[PDB]
């Protein structure tokens, strides 16, 4: 149940 | 209808604890759905794959008035878990399940949903190999380093904290944590 675009959005390389 | 707490588990195998919980009891755990901006694919379903948003403006107002637990953005579109979509899981009695990052807990707990926020923590790279057999070494280390920054950046907001030699010893940890604090 992965969502890649959420996941890309909420989890921004730092 | 009682409050279920919802939860947060983080920590390597995170994934497949929650994965697990939702199949094995699909009468005390559930999942919400997020929000975003982005336009819907037409094979797309809205509120089954997001709830789509037609205005960016209104969810840039809600993000800012506090609405979303967890908000960003990717590929110039807006992305978030909001927190009447958790309190609405809630409200039915199921434990939301949430694939949230841990800068999510202070939001849950200061929208006053009292989340349950599980840290599995790995003792070693040895022990993440132990718990995962699907990865490369270079994974493991990798989700060790990061659950080592996860537990010095955050170990504040956990409910609990589950360690074990086989991913079945914490799943059993982590249910057997559940029903302690939900009670």
């Amino acid at each position: 149940a992965r969502r890649e675009s959420y996941l890309k959005a909420t989890q921004p390389s730092l | 209808v009682h409050y279920a707490r919802p939860i947060i588990i983080l920590g390597p195998t995170k994934d497949r604890a929650n994965d697990d919980l939702l199949s094995e009891f699909p009468d005390k755990f559930g999942s919400c759905v997020p929000h975003t901006t982005r336009p819907k694919r037409e094979y797309e379903i809205d509120g089954r794959d997001y709830h789509f948003v037609s205005s960016r403006e209104k969810m840039e107002k809600d993000i800012q008035a506090h609405k979303f637990i967890e908000a960003g953005q990717y590929n110039s579109h807006l992305y978030g878990t909001s927190v009447q979509s958790v309190r609405e899981v809630a409200e039915q009695g199921k434990h939301c399940i949430l694939d949230v990052s841990a800068n999510a807990v202070r939001r849950l707990q200061a929208a006053h949903l009292h989340p349950i926020a599980i840290f599995i923590r790995p003792r070693s790279l040895e022990n993440v190999l132990e718990i995962n057999k699907r990865i490369t070494e270079e994974q493991a280390r990798k989700a060790f380093d990061r659950a080592t920054k996860l537990e010095q950046e955050f170990t504040e907001c956990f409910s609990a904290i589950v360690e074990g030699d086989s991913f079945e010893e914490i799943y059993h940890k982590v249910k057997r944590v559940i029903e302690d604090l939900s009670g």
